[PDB]
């Protein structure tokens, strides 16, 4: 019981970790760097982070670039229409915390006011490297996970 | 001089000149005609000129500014119209440029100038969206920078830097929220301005 | 005082402008409630429409009107054409702001604004 | 000078006719591109094994912030406020006051890594190369709040990086 | 005869001479609804008047271009009829009348 | 009907979310109404509490596919007011990273426009191209976007010991990768179904509807501000403008092509011209004195202290200072009240005009050719919003 | 069917919850007497106009200022 749990957690997060489809709000500057990751030097494809998915076959919610209160109820929506396990990765100074534009009238500060945020992911822009180690954080942070030794233990 | 911008005689005259022209075929309407030193000419008129001052300038064939470049507003609290409308007109044919500017209040209504160019009609959208100045007779008179329901013309001079209302998700109701702005950290205000003249050319009267 | 109108000539044509502004948002609410599948009734939402009409009744210069009645079109054709979302509908209500407190010993303990 | 993209007129001779005739029914243009995208197959890709190799950067890269030490290991930062002052985000918060030596030296110094544009202005404007963008880029966290760096957290980038900032700075400081 | 102006949406004219003598020819005739100190009316009926010697004298299309300076003669044709146009304009505007209003003590004033 | 257009594709794309609301009957579009502002950030309301300085990195965010243009923008309109001159070197550093962006700028446009028809192979190909010219960027600056290089005055530091020679490495073999590229779009009969005789726009209509740049050129339309109205070194240097004869997507789509090959061409006379000297004006009440003269004079020191805290002020007066940005005319109205810090900055983007006439351009088109004609238009809504 | 309007009319008035029915009377006036407001009477007239199923300009709508006003208003 105790050992199947371990080793089952161990198979899930492999292949959760192991097959990460993106959704990218291409909302600014970010995006260009977010395009350069899935550019031939970096490839995120072959890590499993497939090009292209639809926000309802993604796992990973990828907010690259400013986030405007007009733009925020969109946003929500589409985190709320993300099958579970879903993550969000914050790319950028201004999905972090508002950045250059900290002090506007028309900016959400931070994306973390609007969703939930698995990684910060520092820069502006991050360099497509900066964002592929961001990438790579959250895979290990879903292997750190254990749902199946938590439930059993319930 | 190496590190000083070099001046153009020629066209200084040559819109000094033509704004002569404009001012003595226009007089009904041209309040202002000069030059700056790097040879701009701005046009002020009367804001009942806006349609014919434009037209002119489009149609008449020593003028032809065919491109409307931009369209903008600025804000002078101090002024009793605190607005000021700023026409950027582009001619292909003569390789010129010209500036036309008027003036209006928060009451009074301003031509739209979308028969004149096409080019005018998000520029007035955006005008009215962020500096509250009405367009008469515009197709389609609506915010187009702001999120819908915003409160004010947040590029006046007196609306605050962060505004008044700031946005969350909310997991009571399920939605966004709009409250009243807090700021963890204030904006802090600079005073730069050094209490010494730079430009003796520009010094008002005592 | 001689100066351009924008659309009335006077307080009483601005009126007419306003009564219809009135009419057309009074008639809304039924399918605006409906469309957004509002949680409140529309009663509710004919309260707060005639409350944004109250707090206006002072107003005696017509040029002013008019672009109160021009800002209350353009509010009443986002939430007809659905521009607006769920969330803008509803934040006439201020749902999530706790009651202010108004008189001098609630203000007094809060803090020091008046 | 300008020149015609598009303005040539076909040959009407019937040879030049059934060259075009050929190319339609038999696809020939579109065999064409398939050969360009068979050619890159063939080729060798430009990926490259991230994290075992890394792209190339340059001595000028401006990454994470540090704050700087004087050989002997005194702080650099003399708390003059130019690097707050010319920050184009207001990212910096500094408050100074006489150490118990008597130094000119802060108390705060706080950098909100989420305010920041990493443009470089602070280490431009300070006059002690105390503050720095370092070649770190490799420091997302899993909370806002990691990214909020007061003195300490910037003293210890500076202890911790300043192998590799001290070269870069060697480098590149005949440029500025 | 051309093939092509080069400009979009703009077509070739077989007879650009014909119809240059009659847009200038319009012009000065609503020219003379403008009252005689206009400075519109001087000077248009200047420049229409250059420009109509010009047509007369030279029969070659291209010869003439160079010597208009407006570009393709279909440009040049039709610049005159945007001229005929903004006439007619002007005659209801009636520019050439003293300045409606002065703008406020400070209106035009920079710095504040 | 009515419908509304996705933010944005389901790949990854970098051009910012736009919400159309478009009327249809059958297959074809009645009505197109974009409705912006989703990238909206108030740049021109912070930038007057921004000393000159500390307003410049406001641009590069603006065409952040264009970002060394934009700056050079904004740095000609406060060279103008302040009437100062930058030296020649920079004016050649300036004109050589313009069209090095100009080749940023052309590969986003046109391959992003491939990509969102489904012609998706050159993407990947021509942003290896891109990832190399971004080692230029933050080989010059430390940034491979944002580099806030150019500025008022000149440009921040002197190129590297060596980069002339990589950027010429680069130049060497860009045109046979513009050649792999058009093999898979110019005669493909797909891509010519897709965007010949889509959004036309005739001469006079482009004119009075404020369009510029491709836009007008497509149409046959004999404008380029680096030729009618030359700023920096562009009166030094050789090149054609492209011109397009039927003003649809297929003949704009070759203008962008081939300014690809004419600024390869540009690059190439700047770096056999590229001459020695100073790289920002001499004046240190404007550019701020080297680190080791701020480190052993009193003036220097003084002005550098100034420089990094009040900033420079700049004469009253207003300016529109235009360049030839890779997207068309880039403007900006600058208001200086005397201060160190701008009273007004309107900006002028491109992109604003042009996707205004969108509604235009998509008339009895089909749901499909609205892709194509916002695709041909090149809009980057970090400018149409500022 | 003259009679029915009054019916109708008063019929109307009846359910609008701001006036108390104690004092309805055909001939009473919603500002002076029953105490209405002009937003009040507006709502009124849109209750009137879904009732008999045509519409009422403010031209006219400005001149129906109790429930007789009305009867002659829609007979006419
Ligand atoms: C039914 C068939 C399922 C077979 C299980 C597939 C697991 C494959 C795998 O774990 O690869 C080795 C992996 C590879 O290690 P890795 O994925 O953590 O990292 C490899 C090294 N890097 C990332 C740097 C490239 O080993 C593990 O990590 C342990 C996971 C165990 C999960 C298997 C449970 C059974
Ligand atoms: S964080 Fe920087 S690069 Fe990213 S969208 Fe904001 S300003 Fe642009
Ligand atoms: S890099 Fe620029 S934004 Fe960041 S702290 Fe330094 S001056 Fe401020
Ligand atoms: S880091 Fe440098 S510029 Fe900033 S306060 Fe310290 S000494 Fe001054």
């Amino acid at each position: 019981g105790e050992y199947v749990v371990a080793k089952l957690d161990d198979l899930i997060n492999w292949a959760r970790r192991s097959s990460l489809w993106p959704m990218t709000f291409g909302l600014a500057c970010c995006a260009v760097e977010m395009m350069h990751m899935a550019a031939p030097r970096y490839d995120m494809d072959r890590f499993g982070v497939v090009f292209r998915a639809s926000p309802r076959q993604s796992d990973v919610m990828i907010v690259a670039g400013t986030l405007t209160n007009k733009m925020a109820p969109a946003l929500r929506k589409v985190y709320d229409q993300m099958p579970e396990p879903r993550y969000v990765v914050s790319m950028g100074s201004c999905a972090n915390g508002g950045g250059y534009y900290h002090y506007s009238y028309s900016v959400v500060r931070g994306c973390d006011r609007i969703v939930p945020v698995d990684i910060y992911v520092p820069g502006c822009p991050p360099t497509a490297e900066a964002l592929l180690y961001g990438i790579l954080q959250l895979q290990k942070k879903i292997k750190r996970e254990k749902r199946l030794r938590i439930w059993y233990r319930r | 001089r190496p590190t000083v911008r070099p001046r153009n005689d020629v066209a200084h005259k040559q819109l000094s000149a033509f704004g002569e022209y404009v001012a003595e075929i226009l007089p009904k309407y041209v309040q202002q005609v000069q030059v700056s030193c790097f040879n701009e000419l701005e046009i002020c008129i009367h804001p009942d000129g806006v349609i014919p001052v434009l037209t002119f300038l489009r149609d008449h064939s020593n003028a032809q500014f065919k491109s409307l470049a931009d369209l903008t507003a600025v804000d002078i609290p101090t002024r009793q119209n605190r607005f000021e409308i700023v026409y950027n007109l582009l001619s292909l044919r003569f390789n010129s440029r010209i500036r036309v500017k008027t003036y209006t209040d928060e009451l009074t209504p301003i031509e739209s100038s979308v028969p004149v160019y096409k080019a005018a009609n998000w520029y007035e959208r955006e005008i009215w969206d962020m500096f509250g100045v009405f367009f008469a007779n515009h197709p389609d008179l609506r915010r187009i920078l702001t999120d819908y329901g915003f409160e004010g013309h947040p590029f006046r001079k007196d609306f605050p830097l962060s505004g008044y209302v700031e946005l969350r998700y909310d997991d009571e109701v399920k939605r966004v929220v709009a409250e009243p702005v807090e700021l963890a950290q204030e904006f802090r205000k600079f005073d730069l301005n050094s209490p010494w003249e730079a430009f003796p050319a520009y010094r008002q009267p005592p | 005082t001689s100066v351009k109108p924008i659309f009335s000539r006077d307080m009483n044509e601005a009126k007419r402008r306003v009564r219809e502004l009135y009419r057309a948002w009074y008639r809304e609410v039924p399918n605006t409630v409906h469309l957004f599948q509002l949680d409140i009734s529309v009663k509710q939402g004919r309260d707060k429409v005639r409350e944004m009409f109250k707090k206006n009744a002072h107003i005696t210069d017509p040029r002013v009107v008019d672009l109160l009645v021009i800002k209350g079109k353009m509010e009443l054709e986002e939430t007809i054409k659905v521009w607006k979302q769920r969330t803008h509908v509803m934040r006439f209500f201020h749902e999530t702001e706790a009651p202010r407190p108004k008189d001098f010993l609630s203000k007094f303990y809060v803090g020091h604004d008046p | 000078t300008y020149k015609y993209v598009n303005l040539r007129e076909p040959s009407m001779d019937m040879k030049s006719v059934t060259d075009r005739a050929a190319q339609t029914l038999l696809w020939t243009e579109l065999i064409r591109g398939l050969g360009m995208t068979l050619s890159y197959l063939f080729r060798e890709p430009a990926t490259i094994n991230y994290p075992f190799e890394k792209g190339p950067l340059s001595p000028r890269f401006r990454g994470e912030h540090a704050l700087r030490r004087y050989p002997s290991g005194e702080e650099r930062c003399i708390a003059c406020k130019l690097c707050e002052a010319v920050c184009p985000a207001q990212a910096i918060t500094i408050e100074a006051e006489p150490r118990a030596d008597g130094s000119r030296r802060t108390t705060r110094y706080d950098i909100d890594m989420t305010k920041c544009i990493y443009c470089g202005f602070c280490q431009e404007a300070c006059p002690v190369d105390a503050i720095v963008e370092g070649p770190n880029f490799e420091f997302s966290t899993e909370t806002h709040e990691e990214l909020l760096y007061n003195k300490e957290k910037l003293l210890n980038n500076g202890d911790k990086w300043e192998a590799e900032i001290a070269a870069n700075i060697q480098a590149d400081y005949l440029y500025r | 005869l051309k093939k092509t102006t080069g400009l979009v949406g703009l077509a070739v004219c077989e007879t650009p001479h014909e119809r240059l003598k009659i847009l200038y020819t319009k012009i000065l005739d609503v020219l003379g609804h403008i009252p005689k100190n206009a400075a519109y009316r001087k000077y248009t009926e200047q420049i229409t008047n250059e420009k109509l010697s010009m047509v007369k004298a030279e029969p070659d299309v291209k010869k003439l271009e160079e010597r208009l300076q407006g570009g393709q003669i279909e440009e040049v044709i039709l610049q005159a009829e945007n001229e005929l146009s903004l006439a007619r304009k002007m005659i209801q505007w009636k520019p050439w009348e003293p300045l409606v209003e002065e703008p406020p003590a400070s209106q035009w004033k920079w710095p504040i | 009907s009515n419908l509304t257009l996705n933010f944005g594709p389901q790949h990854p794309a970098a051009h910012g979310v736009l919400r159309l609301v478009m009327e249809l009957s059958g297959e074809m579009v009645r009505k197109c109404d974009p409705h912006i502002g989703l990238l909206h950030r108030g740049t021109e309301k912070l930038i007057e509490y921004k000393t000159y300085l500390q307003a410049l990195p406001y641009f590069d965010r603006l065409d952040y596919v264009s970002m060394m243009c934009n700056e050079q923008a904004y740095s000609l309109a406060v060279e103008k007011l302040l009437n100062i001159r930058p030296p020649p070197r920079a004016q050649w550093i300036r004109v050589l990273f313009g069209e090095i962006t100009r080749l940023l700028n052309h590969i986003m446009a046109v391959t992003t426009h491939a990509l969102d028809i489904g012609a998706m192979t050159p993407f990947f190909w021509m942003f290896e191209e891109r990832e190399k010219m971004f080692e230029f960027y933050e080989r010059v600056s430390g940034a491979r976007m944002h580099a806030a290089y150019v500025r008022p005055g000149g440009v921040h530091q002197d190129l590297p010991l060596g980069l002339m020679d990589d950027i010429y490495e680069f130049s060497k073999n860009f045109s046979l990768r513009i050649d792999e590229l058009e093999e898979m779009l110019t005669n493909n009969r797909i891509w010519r179904n897709r965007t010949v005789d889509i959004g036309i726009v005739t001469a006079e209509d482009a004119l009075n509807y404020g369009f510029s740049g491709v836009m007008l050129r497509g149409s046959g339309i004999q404008w380029d501000l680096r030729k009618t109205q030359p700023y920096d070194v562009y009166d030094q240097v050789e090149f054609d403008v492209p011109i397009g004869s039927r003003g649809d997507c297929y003949d704009r789509y070759l203008c962008r092509v081939e300014e690809m090959r004419q600024s390869i061409r540009i690059i190439s006379q700047c770096l056999n011209k590229m001459p020695p000297g100073e790289i920002k004006v001499d004046d240190a009440k404007v550019s701020p004195p080297k680190r080791a003269e701020m480190k052993t004079s009193m003036e220097s020191l003084i002005h550098h202290f100034k420089l990094y805290t009040e900033g420079y002020q700049v004469p009253p007066g207003a300016t529109y200072t235009a360049i030839e940005a890779p997207k068309g005319e880039f403007g900006v109205y600058l208001v200086s009240d005397g201060s160190s810090r701008p009273y007004r900055c309107k900006i002028k983007a491109p992109g604003f005009a042009h996707l205004a006439g969108l509604d235009k351009m998509s008339k009895g088109h089909m749901l499909a050719d609205v892709v194509a004609i916002i695709g041909t238009q090149d809009i980057v809504f970090g400018e149409v919003d500022r | 069917t003259l009679e029915g309007i009054k019916d109708r009319v008063l019929y109307v008035l009846k359910l609008y919850d701001k006036i108390d029915p104690e004092k309805l009377s055909v001939n009473s006036h919603f500002m002076k007497d029953l105490g209405l407001d002009s937003l009040d009477q507006v709502e009124i007239i849109m209750a009137m106009e879904d009732e008999f199923g045509f519409e009422i300009p403010d031209i006219d709508a400005e001149k129906l200022m109790c429930p007789q006003e009305i009867v002659d208003y829609i007979a006419d």
